[PDB]
RNA sequence: UCCCCCGUGCCCAUAGCGGCGUGGAACCACCCGUUCCCAUUCCGAACACGGAAGUGAAACGCGCCAGCGCCGAUGGUACUGGGCGGGCGACCGCCUGGGAGAGUAGGUCGGUGCGGGGG
RNA sequence: AGAGCGCAAGGGUAGAAGGGGGCCUGACUGCGAGGCCUGCAAGCCGAGCAGGGGCGAAAGCCGGGCCUAGUGAACCGGUGGU
RNA sequence: UAGCUGGUUCUCCCCGAAAUGACUUUAGGGUCAGCCUCAGGCGCUGACUGGGGCCUGUAGAGCACUGAUAGGGCUAGGGGGCCCACCAGCCUACCAAACCCUGUCAAACUCCGAAGGGUCCCAGGUGGAGCCUGGGAGUGAGGGCGCGAGCGAUAACGUCCGCGUCCGAGCGCGGGAACAACCGAGACCGCCAGCUAAGGCCCCCAAGUCUGGGCUAAGUGGUAAAGGAUGUGGCGCCGCGAAGACAGCCAGGAGGUUGGCUUAGAAGCAGCCAUCCUUUAAAGAGUGCGUAAUAGCUCACUGGUCGAGUGGCGCCGCGCCGAAAAUGA
């Protein structure tokens, strides 16, 4: 499948441990930061669950 | 009451079931793990005369043939329902021949 | 009685039921499908309908259909309905309860009492034919500790019984009262 | 107030899963009785504790009126 | 009775069984909010609505207290509460249906089921058999 | 390849309880006897040996019946990972993914593997 | 299977772990792969090898008891033995 | 001697805890583990995620076990009454074992049973991930908040655990009037540049006295309950109506009857029990008052007049009462 935009639009402080992890796992670092990634059943298994902290775009 | 079949099977393998009639007496060698026969040595399905106990040592041999012609040799006696004593004792003694 | 249904698929049972449609079932030995009815008009019918009379359901196909009630979710808190089961018949012989109407008054009434109807109606075994409206009893042989049950009931032609024959239909019980609370709480 | 009492935590149950690889003679399942049966190549000690017999894998059986076993599918 | 002796206070969610349909007498009262009620109230209830109607029809009570109320007698923290002071309540989640009336007029089952509900802490709804049944 | 029977497995009640019917050539059982092997805390009931006659009553085998038992959807609901929104609270409502139990319609008096005897 | 399984409860259990009988003492010695549990120290399970044995025709089973409580580091001293 | 209190002095840079478990004459102290850091070594494994397998007994539900439970049925046992004794028989708007029907409750009940969680396999995952051996630690009073239970009183800024999370150490910044932990957000430094977040855009105070459609007349909003009321607006249902209703006004409103019974009296009107007819267009063996008991008044119902709507009930929105405190609002 065509590649992934997720973009981090709220901040992950007061949420779970794992949810950071994930965030960390695809990679965004800091806010409003940009990252395309290769949708895989794997990436997009973490960006459906810090869904409620971004905004994702197909590419 | 076949507790008897339960405590063989848990052992090595090679089961010699020994199913017995009013004038009649069977054997087979089964392999289980795959519910399968090796060697069926009937008495009344043979031919054999009429004395049972002299009968049944016979059939025992008759195993013994078709057995080690094929490679087999774990004894583990499925002595059924019936105690080890008579016609069974016999096709078990019979089937030690050899 | 006869009542407007409307095929049913993938919207959204809560979405139909903000809207005024309560959602339901046909089905029986050989049909299956979703379905489901206004709900304003389905209570109108069902007050008198209930499971007994017979609901004949019009399609937008315009298939007519001798459906019956077989049960009715309700909502606790605001009892209210969820979803309807209807039991599309043939011909061949289906269970269903039906009415009963105990006429004449007992002694117990009249010496002061109660007549408790354990069972307002009956399971009985019966082609869609016989679609009785309503079975009678002659309640007034009842006293309070009498009791009727069906093992003795006005069954018509046809109309075999599938619950158990001693199965109690209905029975006299004595009236609560103001001079037992005295004696009561003696205790 | 006769009451503030129990007993030691036995950490009892499943110790090994199926699928997951095993040495011959660790243990497969600590249990209360015969909550499981032993089967194919697995042993049963006083406690009634399941033991692999032999380097292999670890599957479950359940075989209704006979009750759940163990069993350990050898490879080598 | 029996059970035995003290027990968790737990706690009244939803009201997912904390509903039903009348299924003896004619007119019924539901329960619309959560609450412990209280055997005392029960009966308070209950003895106010024959008290009503004297000589009356006959009433049902479908709610029945199995739950011990436990309650510490002034003082500190020790043990568990001797408790039972007011000794045993039943769990009433919003919809249950508690009593039945039967025997009477409209206007004699309107009066009867209005007051047990005064005697109640919660809110209560009064019911006609509808139609519903199984 | 087909049919009946014998033995033995596999799943583990849709295989069961019960009611009706059928099978003795073959196989199986009861069945004749208790000298011998063997056996009864008494008894050939059981276990055992030697076995004709009779029988298919019992037992078992096969087939029918849905009274009991057992299996049992679909539809909807309770509950609930995750994400939110309202009230003093005991509480309640929406989005997203998962989704019962009970109950309704229905289903079932079994399916199969290896050896052996027999048309 | 609601009984029994010495004794609290639980799990388990008649396809015996329950009741009875014959012979019996493995309520063995020397070990112990690999584990469970675990901060330490402890506690628990254990196939198999050797010796010499018990019951069984044999396959086999026996390193106490259906299982989980019935217990006490080290120090100091007692008795027996090499 | 002090397992206690106090005090401990220059700078910049990187990382960064804990307030838990076990044992402790231990409980504000310690030893080991957990968590921090540095060095050397291994190198895709790590958190999180996809797919698959196995383990599970909660939420919910259920009554098949263990118990609890309302009504009815059937029915041993016992109790009262007829009748009696040789003991036998029937009745039984008394209590009730077993059983059955209807209807239910349970942390220590489960025929069932989720969501989820645990683990192993394969794959994504190079991250102030992970693993092996070592040097140095501190911590071992936590607190609030959400959720799940116990204790408590379904009290406490209460207490004890569990999964999170934030403060602790972010009393740095924005919002919340002010205010550790609520909402937004992780401050390397500079800028009289820009977009936003929560929250806001009438004045103190940046930004709409923005647009469109409703509701609210209480200052509600500006923070309270059972319960009470012709508040106001809205959907729905039943009934009355131009064959003449609702309201008011003109007239009758009764006869046997003064209903049977209780009672000093009970004349429709303390209470108990209740179900006639007839002059007729209509008047109920009676709605309320009046009585010592009655007569008197009225509705109910019918006639006339009028001339257009009217009455009851269910549902939703907002509002009203219920509502008393001590320095000045
Ligand atoms: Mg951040
Ligand atoms: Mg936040
Ligand atoms: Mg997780
Ligand atoms: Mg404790
Ligand atoms: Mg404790
Ligand atoms: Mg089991
Ligand atoms: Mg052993
Ligand atoms: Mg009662
Ligand atoms: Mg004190
Ligand atoms: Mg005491
Ligand atoms: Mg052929
Ligand atoms: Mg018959
Ligand atoms: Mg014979
Ligand atoms: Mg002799
Ligand atoms: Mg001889
Ligand atoms: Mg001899
Ligand atoms: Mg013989
Ligand atoms: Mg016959
Ligand atoms: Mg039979
Ligand atoms: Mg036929
Ligand atoms: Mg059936
Ligand atoms: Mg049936
Ligand atoms: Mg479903
Ligand atoms: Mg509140
Ligand atoms: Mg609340
Ligand atoms: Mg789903
Ligand atoms: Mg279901
Ligand atoms: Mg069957
Ligand atoms: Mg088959
Ligand atoms: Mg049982
Ligand atoms: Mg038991
Ligand atoms: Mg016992
Ligand atoms: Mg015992
Ligand atoms: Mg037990
Ligand atoms: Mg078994
Ligand atoms: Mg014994
Ligand atoms: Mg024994
Ligand atoms: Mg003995
Ligand atoms: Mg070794
Ligand atoms: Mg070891
Ligand atoms: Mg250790
Ligand atoms: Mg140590
Ligand atoms: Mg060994
Ligand atoms: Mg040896
Ligand atoms: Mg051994
Ligand atoms: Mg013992
Ligand atoms: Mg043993
Ligand atoms: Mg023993
Ligand atoms: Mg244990
Ligand atoms: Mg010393
Ligand atoms: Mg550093
Ligand atoms: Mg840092
Ligand atoms: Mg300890
Ligand atoms: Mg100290
Ligand atoms: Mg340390
Ligand atoms: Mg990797
Ligand atoms: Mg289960
Ligand atoms: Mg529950
Ligand atoms: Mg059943
Ligand atoms: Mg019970
Ligand atoms: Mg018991
Ligand atoms: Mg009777
Ligand atoms: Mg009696
Ligand atoms: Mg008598
Ligand atoms: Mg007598
Ligand atoms: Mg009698
Ligand atoms: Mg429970
Ligand atoms: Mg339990
Ligand atoms: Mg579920
Ligand atoms: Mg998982
Ligand atoms: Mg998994
Ligand atoms: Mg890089
Ligand atoms: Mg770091
Ligand atoms: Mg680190
Ligand atoms: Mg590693
Ligand atoms: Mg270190
Ligand atoms: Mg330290
Ligand atoms: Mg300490
Ligand atoms: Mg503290
Ligand atoms: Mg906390
Ligand atoms: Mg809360
Ligand atoms: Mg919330
Ligand atoms: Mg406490
Ligand atoms: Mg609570
Ligand atoms: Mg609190
Ligand atoms: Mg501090
Ligand atoms: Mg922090
Ligand atoms: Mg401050
Ligand atoms: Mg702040
Ligand atoms: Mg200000
Ligand atoms: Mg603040
Ligand atoms: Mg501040
Ligand atoms: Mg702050
Ligand atoms: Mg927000
Ligand atoms: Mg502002
Ligand atoms: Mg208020
Ligand atoms: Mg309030
Ligand atoms: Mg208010
Ligand atoms: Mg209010
Ligand atoms: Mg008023
Ligand atoms: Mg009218
Ligand atoms: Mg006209
Ligand atoms: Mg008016
Ligand atoms: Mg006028
Ligand atoms: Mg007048
Ligand atoms: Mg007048
Ligand atoms: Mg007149
Ligand atoms: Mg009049
Ligand atoms: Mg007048
Ligand atoms: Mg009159
Ligand atoms: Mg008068
Ligand atoms: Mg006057
Ligand atoms: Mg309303
Ligand atoms: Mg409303
Ligand atoms: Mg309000
Ligand atoms: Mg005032
Ligand atoms: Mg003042």
């Amino acid at each position: 499948m065509p590649r992934l935009k997720v973009k981090l639009v709220k901040s992950p402080i007061g949420y779970p441990k794992d949810q950071k992890a994930a965030l960390k796992a695809l990679g965004l670092r800091r806010l409003q930061q940009e990252r395309v990634l290769e949708d895989t059943p794997a990436i997009r298994g973490n960006v459906e669950k810090v869904a409620h902290l971004v905004r994702v775009e197909v590419v | 009451k076949f507790r008897v079949r339960n405590r063989i099977k848990r052992t090595g393998r090679l089961r010699l079931s020994v199913f017995r009639s009013l004038k009649h007496i069977y054997a087979q060698i089964i392999d289980d793990e795959k519910g399968v026969t090796l060697v069926s040595a009937s008495s009344l399905a043979l031919k054999l005369k009429g004395n049972k106990t002299e009968v049944a040592r016979q059939v025992g041999r008759a195993l013994a043939e078709k057995a080690l012609a094929l490679g087999i040799k774990q004894v583990a006696f499925d002595r059924g329902p019936y105690k080890y004593h008579g016609r069974v004792k016999a096709l078990a003694e019979g089937a030690r021949e050899g | 009685y006869r009542l407007k249904a409307y095929y049913r698929e993938g919207e959204k049972p809560s979405a139909l039921r903000r809207a005024g449609k309560l959602p339901g079932v046909m089905y029986n030995r050989h049909l299956n499908r979703k379905v489901y009815v206004d709900l304003v008009e389905f209570d109108k019918v069902f007050r008198q309908a209930s499971i007994h009379h017979v609901i004949v359901l019009e399609l937008p196909d315009g298939q007519s259909l001798p459906t019956l009630v077989r049960q009715v979710n309700l909502d606790k808190r605001r009892r209210r309905p969820e979803h309807v089961d209807f039991f599309v018949l043939s011909d061949e012989p289906v269970e269903m309860y039906v009415p009963l109407r105990f006429v004449g008054t007992p002694a117990g009434v009249r010496a002061g009492g109660v007549l408790q109807e354990i069972h307002r109606d009956i399971l009985v075994k019966v082609s869609p034919r016989n679609i009785p409206e309503f079975i009678e009893v002659d309640v007034s042989g009842l006293e309070i500790g009498d009791s009727l049950h069906a093992s003795d009931l006005k069954l018509p032609p046809g109309v075999e019984l599938a619950v158990s024959p001693e199965e109690t239909i209905a029975a006299v019980v004595p009236p609560e009262d103001v001079e037992k609370l005295a004696e009561e709480a003696a205790a | 107030t006769k009451n503030g009492r129990d007993s030691q935590a036995k950490r009892l149950g499943v110790k090994r899963y199926e699928g997951q690889v095993v040495r011959a003679g660790n243990i497969l399942v600590r249990q209360r009785g015969t909550r499981f049966k032993p089967g194919k190549n697995v042993g049963m000690g006083r406690d009634f504790t399941l033991f692999a017999l032999v380097d292999g894998v670890v599957e479950f059986q359940d075989r209704g009126r006979l009750g759940r076993y163990v069993h350990v599918r050898p490879l080598a | 009775r029996m059970k035995y002796r003290k027990q968790q206070r737990g706690r009244l969610k939803g009201a997912t069984k904390g509903g039903d349909y009348v299924a003896f007498g004619d007119f019924g009262l539901v329960a619309l909010e959560p609450a412990w009620i209280t055997a005392q109230q029960i009966e308070a209830a209950r003895v106010a609505m024959v008290r009503h109607f004297r000589r009356g029809g006959k009433i049902f009570i479908r709610i029945f207290p199995d739950k011990p109320y436990t309650k510490k007698p002034l003082e500190v923290r020790m043990g568990k509460g001797k408790g039972n002071v007011e000794g045993y309540v039943a769990v009433v989640k919003p919809g249950r249906v508690m009593f039945e009336v039967a025997g009477v007029t409209e206007e004699q089952a309107m009066e009867a089921l209005r007051i047990a509900g005064h005697k109640l802490p919660i809110k209560t709804k009064i019911v006609r058999r509808d139609a519903y049944d199984e």
